[PDB]
């Protein structure tokens, strides 16, 4: 006659399942933009510098 | 004494010291010849320019490459690229020193035989050693266990690797690497127009891939994306002027290692076989190969590289183990780093061969574990 | 009975909310260097037209 507690911890489980799923979803999603903005300082970086040294 | 590592490999011949912190020479390891007559006498036109000499009057040459795969073809255009090495590059006699030399796993027997032969012979070493890249690779990058993802210019090989130890029936090798990748690209830049087909211009060719190609994290995205924009689409002036444009290519290209399919080959990608290279292993140590991938070679640096490989190999693994991917920013030097690290130390000053050895052994003494 | 699984599910609850937590301090790292990088773009790029019309 202890099974409140089964109950109640399995919703937990459940629900930190959910909140895992949406965080590390939206993290990973956050990243790939991240890497985007990486990928695009990288390459002005050198257009910049290339178009620079033609200035010069 | 000094010790010498000369890490051969395909496409590039880095060289220097034991013990320096970066290899002194590199240069591009082929052999051109003249291909027209001269006519201008008391010129004094040498027979076989190599290394940047040759790099340098390509347009009068034709450019050999010594090395087809890990494994040497053509002896003699080696024994020039070793006697250059030495008496050019390093300027030392190679008299007093002994010399580390790698190779790939799984090469042809009498390829590191009649390299030990040679270098007895010809050059006169006092000792010698031939270690795997990939082991060396795993030393420069302070680890002791993980799979290293080599991928030079000719090969590409996963060696798994725990407390120091190799599994060698999970050693992976596949003959797909960044000359390849040049050859792919050569064609696939026809269909814009442009025709590279001279061994000159094949150098032209790996310029243009080492700059302007990368890695695409979603294949399919960035092909509907470059179909519809042109924000991909980056030029490149050739050595005489006349600019051209290259868009889809830039990743059309790379994506070759992740399906070979587009070169007709028939093995697996590089993360499924490196997937699979794990799945060899014992289940015990699969979490730690899982955290410590490590990549080399100069094939591995092209742009989002990590990422889509992490992508990739995420998806074939579990969802409980956690996925890394070690990617130091000089990884093109990791195996001559890794060699210099390994001839520097004592521990190892007692597994040279020495020459007084091979001249009581012969040269299947490398085989024997006088490695 | 019953109570044992009960006890490993409170452990787990416990492992999972850490994983919660973990991702949040991830996600809003991702937003810091999101914010960074966006400012090393945005400064680094709006002046290409400069030197090339001044090459021009
Ligand atoms: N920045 C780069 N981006 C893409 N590919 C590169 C880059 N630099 C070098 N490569 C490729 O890697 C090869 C050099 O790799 P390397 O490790 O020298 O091979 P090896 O170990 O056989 O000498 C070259 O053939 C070149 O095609």
């Amino acid at each position: 006659a202890l099974q409140k507690k089964l109950k109640g911890t399995e919703d937990e489980v459940e629900k930190y399942s959910e909140s895992v799923k949406d965080a590390q979803e939206k993290l990973e999603q956050a990243e790939k933009k991240a890497t985007d903005a990486e990928a695009d300082v990288a390459s002005l970086n050198r257009r910049i510098q290339l178009v620079e040294e033609e200035l010069d | 004494t000094t010790a010498l590592v000369c890490d051969n490999g395909s496409g590039l011949v880095k060289a220097g010291f034991a013990g320096d912190d970066a290899p002194r020479a590199v240069f591009p390891s082929i052999v051109g010849r003249p291909r027209h007559q001269g006519v201008m006498v008391g010129m004094g036109q040498k027979d076989s320019y190599v290394g940047d000499e040759a790099q340098s009057k390509r347009g009068i040459l034709t450019l050999k490459y010594p090395i087809e795969h890990g494994i040497i073809t053509n002896w003699d255009d080696m024994e020039k690229i070793w006697h250059h090495t030495f008496y050019n590059e390093l300027r030392v006699a190679p008299e007093e020193h002994p010399t580390l030399l790698t190779e790939a796993p799984l090469n042809p027997k009498a390829n590191r035989e009649k390299m030990t032969q040679i270098m007895f012979e010809t050059f006169n070493v006092p000792a010698m050693y031939v270690a795997i890249q990939a082991v060396l690779s795993l030393y420069a990058s302070g680890r002791t266990t993980g799979i290293v993802l080599d991928s030079g210019d000719g090969v590409t090989h996963n060696v798994p690797i725990y407390e120091g130890y190799a599994l060698p029936h999970a050693i992976m090798r596949l003959d797909l690497a960044g000359r390849d990748l040049t050859d792919y690209l050569m064609k696939i830049l026809t269909e814009r127009g442009y025709s590279f087909v001279t061994t000159a211009e094949r150098e032209i060719v790996r310029d243009i891939k080492e700059k302007l190609c990368y890695v695409a994290l979603d294949f399919e995205n960035e092909m509907a994306t470059a179909a519809s924009s042109s924000s991909l689409e980056k030029s490149y002036e050739l050595p005489d002027g006349q600019v051209i444009t290259i868009g889809n290519e830039r990743f059309r290209c790379p994506e070759t290692l992740f399906q070979p399919s587009f070169i007709g080959m028939e093995s697996a990608g590089i993360h499924e076989t490196t997937y699979n290279s794990i799945m060899k292993c014992d289940i015990d140590i699969r979490k730690d190969l899982y955290a410590n991938n490590v990549m080399s070679g100069g094939t591995t640096m092209y742009p989002g590289i990590a990422d889509r490989m992490q992508k990739e190999i995420t998806a074939l693994a579990p969802s409980t183990m956690k996925i890394k991917i070690i990617a130091p920013p000089e990884r093109k030097y990791s195996v001559w780093i890794g060699g210099s690290i390994l001839a520097s130390l004592s521990t190892f000053q007692q597994m040279w061969i020495t020459k007084q050895e091979y001249d009581e052994a012969g040269p299947s003494i490398v085989h024997r574990k006088c490695f």
